[PDB]
């Protein structure tokens, strides 16, 4: 941190070759955290051993990127233990906000290969868009970019033109002016620009952005036969959607709705469940604005579900009388909500004949 | 499709009433670039009547190397064509058109081609019983097959006849009256014509080398499809514009694309185009497009470093198209993209690939240093540890460019030595 | 028409400035040379030429006739949009030719009893309303018009009459470029556009310092651009030596006081001329390959790098202060930026020889300046060799909705 004139070699020396030793990452790694959170999020000491870690990473790219996601979903999960209204208000926010960066700058020039730990970053990428100020954006932003890139130039998974041409397709999309609202970085003209320096989410956005990152994921599973990336992914995602929290179970349903591909009776009816309670504490309990946006999220898992469920399942013609319920609680987000569960309903018993 | 992209803030409007959202997406690989009066007359003397051939019709003669584009207004010039065929555009003729001395410079336009296709009337093209065409080389067949389309009608035609030699033309002039210059006509005499020749490239070809006094020309024994019709080829390259020259192989010479031929008096040509040459030096009165390669490599590879995030994206992106255009076997790895968070510390990424280049491309190894060592005294201290880390790699292939018998390789070792030690 | 000129009634009318609005533009739409068109065109005109000795030369011999003025201005408007039958009418056969002649005087009248809205108004209405069929006739008469205050020598007669009309004539031509009327582009592309763009820009080069000097190049340069926004538009016979030669006057206004400046509001005028002259500038140079004229036996290459090098001095010493109004020393630092990437992009090999320690560095912007061309400068070196490929088949989807739209 201090020689900073001396910084090119001083990395390439000591951390470059402190990186090659195996049996050290695990403690080079802890100490690295250890003093990026002392000096806490936007610090000196945190910008630069975010940086730092980019050396390490190059000698060993699997043990370091799979510490350095592993701890990531680790703290993830165990900020269900006490739960608060959001993330940005929890108490482990700053562990998550310091590992990020380190993501963000092991992302480039798969440094956190990507044919290893995709489901993991999708993950991350899902439980992170929109949060925190303004730089944490446009992070996970560059995030998605980068690893978007790292996925469309790696050369331990042989793709197919066609293959090839989607993904450059879709990171040219993910640069349009759309989805820099989807991602919360609105009226910034660069990404990169406001990354690398020391607002209300809706999750429709979220709904658009998974789905967009799904077909990312299914065009490359379309080449590398055994993957199982989908399975890990929604498993994933299932840990976190059936558990109770104010924060994560939210983005968790809308997430596992769009992702799943097969559900089960006691899903919808956990689902089911789950909004009953939301309702019952929202009609009891004065912090109606986690209970709605659960609520929300309960009825949009559900237009997703829907067209997955067995041709004799009971719960089709329930569904519109729960939509019709939803709907009668005169509430403009749950109420198109419930208008686009009415038109789901009404299409898949229609398609069923 | 330049209005495509000039409408799209409101073909979205429109498309307000997957189909919805691809119209903004190809704007990734968009952004495209942006009675009559006369006067004067040609001094030149480009297209006028002379010579009749055996049939009795007239034939107006036509040398291309006498004009060249973006200088003189194309409309006088098929106004002009027009006047002079006043008196003989209502009969059926005949043309000839020289091809002699004729190179990029001589491209018509697709808008003029047109522009001649439509002003001259519509029975004159049917009055054109034979198109006479001599000295046809290889530049013309792409230019006509990228204006195949404005053409594809008159390809396969009787009134095209191809003719490599005199001869083949004045068979069907009367007593052999061509009035073509005599500036065409004097690069047929006493020439030295090589019978075996064999055409070194891609798509190995027999053909036909002459190397003369003035210039270098090559037949092809081999016949081409050329509009329809197996012709021979009769490429034209003057020895006045060559100055790449060495002796290379016994049997091999290198000519400049590079240009290489095998014959058995393959040093006696070469000794031949030396003397044409160095006469046309005796006459001389009282950045090329390789250099490119290393110059812009330390460019690049310097701008990286950079701790703007914007620079160091747009350098990568130079990076992939330099790479990409010179095939260089870094891997292959990299991708062009915009937007890229490329991280701060990429010291020990513009390193292994700058080892990689040395180790794998060892071709320019001069222009690089010579350009790293200059670079490296604007740089700023953390710039200058970053320039010496890669620049070391590339010294050691500096042993190749010390044995060879080449002055000016020498005398550029020994200049950068001493820049080194100017550094040190 | 006249079935237009029905639903153009039935429609409500907010006012009689629209009502006379609309009815020109119906009348712009007379095409087909009826007779009745003829006489009363004919007959409005010779009642236009009693009113206008009566408004013109009747203020002075000797207010109410503020009325007399509306009618005149709704009347010339009639003229103006029905002008063009009458020539049309002379194709096959010079009134209308004398029409624009008392325009033309009118255009610069001086009348103790408001002449201002005399000006105002012709400007507006020549301008704007003026039937596309009478734009060659408009060109062909301010040719000469321009080309009677340069003396044999080429020495310009300037006066005030003269400038005053200069001034109003530039303001006429961007109002008029700038509006698209409908068949303008078949009826612009006659006239040469050159001659008295090249003559005006000769007279404003004279046009000295003072605050009505550079609010009169600030339109001038504006007008430049608008000009160039339409290379598609105008016919040109030599487009090369017309841009060539304009872009080396403008070289010059650019940078002209930006040192020695004593004055905010001084400096503030010159910062807005410079700002508006590179804007020109920059619009002039796309795709201008440059050819120097005729010069002392150099050869073609040798006199191109010379002038390529004096370009791009003048374009890096703007650029070089560039750096440390705060919005202009930003916004003038991209506009120099992207004139040199326009040059550049047209000459290669004039280029990159002069432009290579462009790559090298700066105060954290040089180089964000000139790879801030390499993204298209030197990258753009992709398949220049010295695509566009699936846009017709996404063109080509169900119900063709992008081809309606």
């Amino acid at each position: 941190i201090n020689e900073k004139q001396m910084y090119p070699s001083i990395q390439a020396k000591i951390w470059g070759s402190l990186g090659q030793i195996t049996d050290l990452l695990d403690v080079v790694l802890d100490s690295f955290i250890k003093t990026s959170a002392t000096g806490g999020l936007g610090s000196i000491k945190a910008e630069v051993m975010a940086d730092t870690a980019v050396a390490l990473a190059s000698g060993n790219v699997k043990l370091v990127s799979s510490k350095v996601i592993g701890r990531m979903c680790k703290i993830i999960d165990k900020t269900c233990l006490s739960p608060t209204p959001t993330l940005e208000q929890h108490l482990m926010w700053d562990d998550i906000a310091i590992l990020a960066r380190y993501m963000l700058m092991l992302s480039f020039n798969n440094s956190l290969d990507v044919a290893a730990h995709l489901p993991y970053l999708f993950h991350v990428v899902t439980f992170l868009v929109a949060t925190g100020p303004l730089s944490l954006r446009a992070s996970t932003h560059g995030l998605v970019i980068n690893i978007i890139h790292s996925l469309c130039t790696c050369s331990q998974l042989h793709f197919s033109e066609e293959t090839k041409q989607v993904l450059r397709l879709s990171l040219t999309e993910f640069s349009l002016p759309k989805f820099y609202l989807l991602f919360g970085i609105s009226k910034v003209k660069s990404a990169a620009v406001i990354a690398f320096r020391s607002e209300t989410f809706a999750l429709t956005s979220l709904e658009t952005v998974t789905e967009a990152l799904l077909e990312i994921m299914e065009a490359c599973m379309r080449d590398i036969p055994t993957c199982k990336w989908l399975d890990q992914w929604t498993e994933l995602a299932q840990r976190f959607a059936f558990q109770y929290n104010p924060s994560l179970q939210p983005r968790a349903l809308v997430v596992f709705g769009c992702i799943s591909k097969r559900v089960s009776h006691g899903q919808i009816k956990q689902i089911i469940r789950i909004l009953s309670k939301a309702l019952e504490s929202c009609l009891k309990g004065p912090d109606t604005y986690n209970s709605q946006v659960l609520i929300e999220a309960t009825v949009i898992a559900l237009t997703k579900l829907q067209p997955l469920l067995n041709k004799d399942s009971p719960l089709h013609k329930a569904l519109f009388w729960v939509a019709v319920a939803v709907l009668q609680l005169d509430e403009v987000n749950l109420y198109s909500a419930g208008t686009a569960l009415l038109e789901q309903n009404l299409h898949t018993l229609d398609s069923l004949r | 499709h330049r209005l495509l992209w000039n409408n799209q803030e409101k073909i979205g409007q429109y498309l307000s009433s997957r189909p919805f959202d691809k119209m903004a997406t190809l704007l990734a690989y968009l952004g495209p670039p942006e009675k009559e009066e006369f006067k004067a007359l040609k001094t030149l003397s480009i297209f006028y009547q002379a010579g009749t051939s055996k049939a009795g019709n007239p034939i107006f003669y036509y040398v291309a190397r006498r004009f060249k584009t973006g200088q003189i207004n194309g409309d006088l010039l098929i106004y002009h064509v027009l006047l002079t065929l006043k008196p003989y555009y209502a009969k059926p003729y005949e043309i000839v058109v020289d091809l002699t001395h004729t190179g990029p410079s001589n491209r018509f336009k697709t808008d003029f081609l047109s522009k001649w296709f439509v002003v001259f009337p519509g029975f004159a093209y049917d009055n054109v019983s034979a198109v006479y065409i001599y000295n046809c080389n290889s530049w013309v067949r792409e230019y006509t097959k990228y204006h195949e389309r404005l053409l594809t009608g008159l390809k396969g035609s009787k009134r095209l006849v191809f003719i490599d030699c005199p001869g083949k033309l004045a068979e069907h002039i009367e007593h052999e009256q061509q009035k073509l210059p005599a500036a065409t006509l004097a690069l047929e005499e006493d020439l030295k014509v090589f019978h075996n020749a064999l055409k070194l490239a891609h798509k190995d070809t027999k053909v036909s080398i002459k190397v003369g006094s003035t210039a270098v020309q090559v037949t092809s024994a081999e016949r081409t499809k050329v509009l329809g019709q197996s012709v021979f080829l009769n490429d034209i390259y003057y020895a006045s514009e060559i100055e790449e020259i060495c002796l290379v192989d016994e049997n091999q010479f290198t000519l400049t694309t590079p240009l290489t031929f095998m014959h058995q008096e393959c040093e006696a040509i070469v000794q031949s185009i030396i003397h044409i040459r160095t006469r046309w030096e005796l006459s001389q009165p009282d950045i090329r497009p390789k250099d490119v390669p290393g110059t812009l490599l330390n460019i690049a590879l310097l701008n990286l470093g950079s701790s703007d995030p914007s620079l160091r994206s747009a350098a990568y992106n130079l990076l992939c198209a330099l790479t990409c255009t010179f095939n260089l076997k870094i891997e292959g790895q990299l991708l062009e993209t915009s937007g890229l968070c490329i991280p701060a510390n990429n010291t020990l990424f513009i390193v292994s690939i700058s080892k990689t280049l040395a180790a794998n491309e060892p071709h320019l190894t001069l222009e690089f240093l010579e350009e790293c060592i200059s670079g490296f005294s604007k740089s700023s201290i953390e710039l200058k540890h970053l320039c010496l880390e890669y620049m070391t790699p590339w010294l050691s292939n500096l042993v190749r460019f010390c044995k060879h018998n080449d002055d000016a390789k020498r005398q550029r070792v020994t200049a950068i030595l001493d820049k080194l030690i100017t550094m040190t | 028409t006249f079935m237009e000129f029905a639903s153009v009634s039935n429609m409500m009318s907010t006012g009689r400035a629209a009502l006379q609005k609309r009815v020109m533009a119906l009348l712009r739409r007379i095409e087909h040379p009826t007779a009745g068109n003829t006489e009363a065109w004919e007959d409005t005109h010779a009642k236009w030429e009693q009113a206008t000795k009566l408004i013109l030369n009747y203020p002075k011999a000797k207010l109410s006739d503020t009325d007399s003025l509306q009618e005149w201005i709704n009347m010339t408007g009639f003229l103006c949009a029905l002008g063009g039958v009458c020539l049309q009418q002379r194709s096959n056969s010079t009134p209308v030719s004398k029409f624009m002649d008392r325009l033309l005087s009118l255009m610069v009248c001086n009348h103790e009893k408001v002449g201002l809205q005399i000006r105002t108004n012709v400007k507006d209405l020549v301008g704007l309303e003026l039937s596309p069929a009478l734009y060659p006739m408009l060109f062909n008469k301010l040719k000469n018009t321009i080309s009677k205050f340069f003396d044999s020598q080429g020495q310009v007669l300037l006066t005030d009459t003269n400038t005053q009309f200069v001034e109003q004539t530039i303001a006429i031509m961007k109002n008029l470029l700038d509006n698209h009327t409908e068949g303008s582009s078949e009826h612009l592309g006659q006239a040469s556009i050159e001659t008295m763009m090249l003559n005006l820009v000769r007279y404003v080069r004279v046009l000295g310092n003072m605050v009505h000097a550079i609010q009169i190049k600030t339109k001038l340069c504006q007008l430049v651009e608008v000009m160039m926004a339409r290379r598609d538009d105008l016919s040109f016979c030599q487009e090369m030596k017309f841009r060539n030669k304009m872009v080396e006057y403008l070289t010059d206004w650019v940078m002209g006081t930006s040192n020695q400046a004593a004055d905010d509001d001084v400096k503030c005028l010159t910062r807005d001329l410079d700002q508006a002259s590179m804007e020109a500038v920059v619009s002039l140079l796309a795709g201008l390959p440059l050819q120097p004229e005729e010069g002392d036996g150099v050869e073609l290459m040798e006199a191109k790098s010379q002038l390529f090098l004096k370009y791009f001095t003048l374009f890096m010493n703007l650029l070089n202060d560039c750096s440390e109004m705060s919005r202009r020393l930003a916004s003038l630092r991209h506009c120099t930026v992207l004139a040199m990437s326009n040059l550049l992009n047209a000459n290669v090999d004039s280029g990159l020889m002069h432009s290579i320690g462009l790559g090298y560095h700066k105060d954290l912007q040089t180089r964000a300046t000139f790879m801030e061309v390499l993204t298209k400068i030197l990258q753009q070196g992709t398949e220049f060799d010295t695509l566009v490929e699936l846009v017709t088949m996404m063109g080509d989807q169900g119900e063709l909705p992008i081809a309606m739209a």
